[PDB]
């Protein structure tokens, strides 16, 4: 209810919700690091992809909420109504600044910036140059800059996680190959052997709650 | 304690001094929690118990409609003789013609 | 002051530092008002203090 | 004017009794009262009741709720088949 | 109990509805000192007419919703 | 009495729905029915035309469930079909 | 027990206070003395009088309801 | 009232506060809306039982408008519900 | 005819059933560890995923089907009456405790305790956590915070 | 009814009522000025009755087919 | 609420004395605008409230 | 404290003087929060407690009615 | 004619990015229909304008142009984020 | 005997009296059960066995 | 048409009685003819795209 418009822009965002969780997230974060510990173990089945993603989606929820909650309050707010087109616009704008303004702290700035210089209407010469102030250029680049540069260094961080956690079975694999070549027994495939040492190891090392706690330490403030 | 309950009821036939007599006839006042208002007017607020409230606020609304068939607007007769003039519209025979006045 | 006091929301989001005396209060109230930068009220029951 | 009331300090719901009809989809009961009123009748009173205008406004609360009703469960089955299949292929 | 209650109050009252409690009576009262009928006299060179107690009271009446009370010099 | 065959068609689709619950799972398991091979607009079609085939009472008096709670009781029968497509 | 259209009806029959009574008084005393011209010009105003008063009254109600049946079908 | 005006001195709002959890946040609201359509309909429907309000234009004038504002708050809380429970079933079948 | 709102619970719950016992059901469990078994001895293929995940759901449903019907016995009683919303949330609330119980059973105490607090310590600017006594909060940990939990 | 089974007057009475009266003397104006109203209150109240138990079963069936 | 009071106004005014023309040269035109008044008021309404329903039958 | 409320009522039949006796004999009267206004009109301004503030905006509403 | 007054300077701002160019294209819209509602309201309870055959035939128009503007708005936006929603699931 | 049930009956032209008559006649009456009222009017309370 | 337009035809009484059902008829047949055809064609796509 109320301006017919805002009712249709509610429901679009509603329509595009989960490409949104699924693009702009720490969601998708998660969802990686949590398959490349089943392949760092070398289970082809176990868990389900069905278990991991839904693990996954409720971690995200606990660090997404603050910021829908602080929006929503922010738009459900009587104060005013509006002479103008330039006051309702930067009304609007100012709801969002909590939004970009997480996006900002993990997005990469020369990135971030490349892509607000590709937006600019072309130029026939070479772009006419310019220098801006931080509260516009530190503080306020645009989201359809932000988005994408958010997406790729997300997915970067990911796999950097995956590969330290691949080290340690990596040791394993091969002492295990070499003692087994000590002991002339040359012909024994050695996976019969590794795999369950993999899996005494993540369990004494308790892996799952290590991972799911400093995930969450990432981005949460906990004392 | 939290649970108390508060009204404001105002009746238009049933002055409060009416309504208290019913409470004490009925066995159903309760000094802890009077009625407060003017026994000259109609109009009172009451708070306590829910069930209290409840029947305070049902009792009264029914006995006002109740009441709504009485008749006060009252007419009456005066009589009044004249003691200069006569009542009635008078007439005068002229010579040969009635004439008459109010 | 004995009187109830009431602070809008807006101006209690700033912060304040150091040893007071309430000695004459309205004489205070006032001249931390135009430090501040609040605005005051006082309809006989309350005082309502404003951004 | 007359007969006047305000309940001033609380929200205490009284246009309705809150109950646990607030708890249920379907008056199951109250379906399968009224379903079999509408069919032990085999040659008893009379037929073709098309006609008068209270009985007729008593059928279309019947006519509609029943097609609700198998309208839904209709779905239900369904869902739950369907959840079988996903997890057994999954 | 309550219920009983409830529905037996409610019906013996709605069975009393029709029930009529008004009357009507019929006082009859001569008069001592005058003629009840309206008078009239015929003269030499006019007539006149005196309207009686009844007529009267009734013209005075005629058409009245509220009730009576303080005559005056369930 | 005016309405009846119009409630006796309403209780066939009643007991028909009831019994998909318990002849589907079957033809998800057996090789011959899956969908691999029978698909489509058929599928629907035939399922419910043997679960009438089958239902063990006469489909023109009222359904007796209409006082129980729906979901535990299509749980109920959807894991008696399941049991009932393994052993076959 | 009742609804608007009967405020509505009502408020000429207490509007109007006794014509209802006065026109059959009239012709009780017409038909004792059909010949006499003064009851026959009362006559006249009263039979009149009341010929108006049904007929202002009838075409209201059926006003009221053209409007009610209208605002009801766009309950839809 | 009609000849009284009421504020409030400053709405200061404690349920503003974050603090219960995302499950007591979701109780709240399916029990004030079970509440809300519950005493709706009833309102409505003693609307027209009653012969002075179902024959006045006054009150008729109102009655439509309570009737529409019930459909659409009903139809508004069903579709945002489908559109939630289908984002979680886009990204768990993903 | 019933209620409108109701209707929708149903309706949606039954959308995300197969989400809910996929993983918050000790079919987590049973799936997994005949997975694991037939692995070890060698031989993919044998029993097949048909057979072992067809017997897992079922085994799941003598565990979980007694706790769902138990709810939906508790709903389904006359003899409630209520005043307000919070009324209303209480008894809804209480409703759940009989599955609340069984993910406080199997699961681990400070693993839910660092959930509980992570809902809220983002809005939070004080470090002490005795302010609310123990006998609350121990007994109700949101289900939310349970899920990932177990 | 003359029943009630333990666990005012309707628009509905009225009329039977006025037309019983009618129909023993249709030629009567203060009876058949008494009827229109009666019969007009009851045309009304038994359209917008059936109106609006058809908004609300159009409703529920728009909420089934949503979740289909 | 002005122009429902005022046909309440001159309804008591006619009813007071149906026969008198200047009245009922009044009360015909009261009646007739409060007419269309009512007719105009609905239909908007119902034009309005037809709009938002299509709007969430399209995302539906 | 927050939670202070107030109102501005006008009466067209009591004047002020009138209802401030019926509060005195009430007994709801209360020094600390009395009503501001003029005496001889019918306008005045109310503020207090939630609960004292409904009780007064409805007596007196009501009341000019009842006169 | 009496008591009138228009605005003869607009605000300006820079456009610079697709957000700004879309919250600027949200707003415009928002403004001109809230304006055109409250207008169409008032013209239907002046009684000079509800009862005169000229200016009827002025509101008609005004209805059936907000009727389908607001109609065009919601059709182009579901079909863009239709176009979306393809492209992605595909 | 948990299906024992109760209503209540009010008459417009017969009365309680004549009515316990005819039940008399037919062999139908029940002291275990009788008609509880006031034999000169004509309502009266019933409660026992469906049939 | 054209007995709409025979002079004699379009205002004798019986003949428009005539014109009456003649039009009523054309009316019902296309409506039907119209109707199932669309059934028609609704069968196979039902059977095709499904
Ligand atoms: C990724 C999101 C992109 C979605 C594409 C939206 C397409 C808008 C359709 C269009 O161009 O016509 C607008 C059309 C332009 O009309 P104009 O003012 O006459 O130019 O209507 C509008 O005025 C703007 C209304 C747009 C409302 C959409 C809000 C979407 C919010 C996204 C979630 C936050
Ligand atoms: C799980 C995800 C649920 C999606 C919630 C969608 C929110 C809809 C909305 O905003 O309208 C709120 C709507 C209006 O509240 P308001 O926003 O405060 O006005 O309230 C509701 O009706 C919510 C009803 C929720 C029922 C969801 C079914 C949950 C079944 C799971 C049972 C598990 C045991
Ligand atoms: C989230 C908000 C909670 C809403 C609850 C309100 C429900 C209500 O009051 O109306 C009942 C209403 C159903 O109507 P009814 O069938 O007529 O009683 O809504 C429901 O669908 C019931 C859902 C609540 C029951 C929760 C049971 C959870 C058991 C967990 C078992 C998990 C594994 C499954 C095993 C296979
Ligand atoms: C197989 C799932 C569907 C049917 C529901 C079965 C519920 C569990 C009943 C277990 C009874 C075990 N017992 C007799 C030892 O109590």
């Amino acid at each position: 209810m109320g301006n017919d418009i805002s009712l249709i822009a509610l429901l679009a965002f509603s329509t595009l919700l989960p490409f949104i969780i699924a693009s702009g997230t720490c969601f998708v974060k998660f969802s990686i690091v949590f398959v490349m510990v089943r392949n760092a173990l070398g289970l082809q089945q176990i868990p389900s992809n069905m278990t991991l993603n839904g693990v996954a989606l409720l971690l995200s929820m606990f660090v997404m909420w603050p910021i829908m909650h602080d929006a929503y309050v922010y738009f459900e707010d009587e104060d005013v109504t509006f002479n103008d087109i330039s006051s309702l616009s930067k009304h609007v704008d100012e709801g969002l600044d909590g939004y970009r303004d997480y996006l900002i702290k993990y997005s990469d700035r020369e990135l971030v910036q490349f892509f607000e210089n590709a937006q600019l209407k072309r130029q026939y010469g070479e772009e006419t140059e310019t220098v801006k102030r931080d509260k516009d250029e530190i503080e306020k680049p645009s989201i359809f800059a932000l988005l994408p540069a958010y997406a790729l260094s997300e997915i970067k961080s990911a796999f950097k996680i995956g590969f330290y956690l691949y080290l340690p079975f990596v040791v394993v694999d091969l002492v295990v190959s070499s003692v087994l070549l000590a002991l002339g027994m040359m012909m024994m495939s050695p996976v019969t052997i590794s795999t369950p040492i993999k899996l005494v190891l993540f369990v004494a090392l308790d892996g799952w709650t290590l991972l799911s706690k400093g995930l969450i330490l990432q981005y949460m403030d906990i004392a | 304690a939290s649970e108390m309950r508060n009204a404001v009821v105002s009746l238009r036939n049933v002055s409060l001094n009416e309504f208290n007599n019913f409470l004490k006839r009925s066995g159903l006042y309760n000094k802890n929690y009077p009625l407060r208002g003017d026994n000259r007017k109609g109009t009172f607020y009451v708070s306590g118990p829910p069930v209290y409230v409840d029947m305070v606020v049902n009792a009264a609304t029914m006995m006002d409609k109740q009441n709504d068939g009485i008749e006060l607007g009252r007419q009456k007769i005066g009589v009044m003789r004249l003691n200069n003039t006569f009542v009635g519209d008078r007439t005068y025979n002229l010579r040969d013609q009635k004439m008459v006045i109010p | 002051l004995k009187e109830p006091v009431i602070v809008s929301k807006m101006a209690a989001r700033k912060k304040i530092t150091g040893n007071f005396e309430f000695h004459d209060p309205n004489a205070l109230l006032e001249k931390l008002s135009l430090q501040l930068g609040l605005i005051w009220y006082f309809d006989g029951q309350a005082i309502y203090i404003y951004d | 004017v007359i007969g006047q009331a305000v309940n001033i300090r609380s929200m205490e719901t009284d246009i309705v009794s809150l109950d646990d009809r607030l708890l249920q989809a379907f008056s199951g009961s109250a379906i399968a009262t009224a379903v079999d009123k509408q069919t032990i009748t085999n040659r008893i009173e009379d037929p073709n009741l098309v006609t008068d205008p209270k009985e007729l406004a008593i059928s279309q609360e019947m006519i509609s709720d029943y097609n609700l009703y198998v309208s839904m469960v209709s779905t239900l089955t369904r869902k739950g088949v369907g959840a079988v299949e996903t997890l057994l292929r999954s | 109990y309550v219920d009983m209650v409830v529905n037996a109050a409610t019906m013996m009252d709605k069975q009393n509805d029709g029930i009529e409690l008004g009357r009507q009576k019929i006082g009859v009262m001569r008069l001592n000192n005058t003629f009840v009928g309206d008078r009239t006299y015929n003269l030499r060179d006019q007539k006149m007419v005196i309207p009686g107690i009844a007529t009267a009271i009734e013209r005075l009446l005629q058409g009245e919703e509220q009730p009576l009370g303080n005559i005056v010099s369930e | 009495m005016f309405y009846a065959l119009y409630f006796e068609i309403h209780h066939l689709v009643a007991s028909a729905a009831l019994g998909f619950a318990r002849v589907a799972p079957i033809f998800f398991f057996l090789p011959f029915l899956n969908s691999g091979v029978l698909s489509g607009a058929p599928r629907n079609a035939i399922i419910i035309l043997v679960a009438l085939g089958v239902w063990p009472h006469a489909l023109n008096e009222a359904p007796p469930f209409l006082s129980v709670a729906m979901i535990p009781l299509v749980l109920q029968e959807a894991a008696v079909g399941v049991m009932l497509g393994c052993l076959l | 027990w009742s609804g608007y259209l009967d405020d509505v009806s009502a408020k000429f029959d207490t509007g109007v206070d006794n014509l209802q009574t006065q026109v059959t008084e009239a012709l009780d005393k017409l038909a004792a003395k059909p010949s006499d011209p003064a009851l026959l010009a009362a006559y006249q105003s009263k039979l009149s009088e009341y010929n108006l008063y049904r007929n202002a009254q009838s075409n209201t109600v059926k006003v009221f309801k053209d409007i009610d049946a209208a605002i009801i079908q766009n309950f839809r």
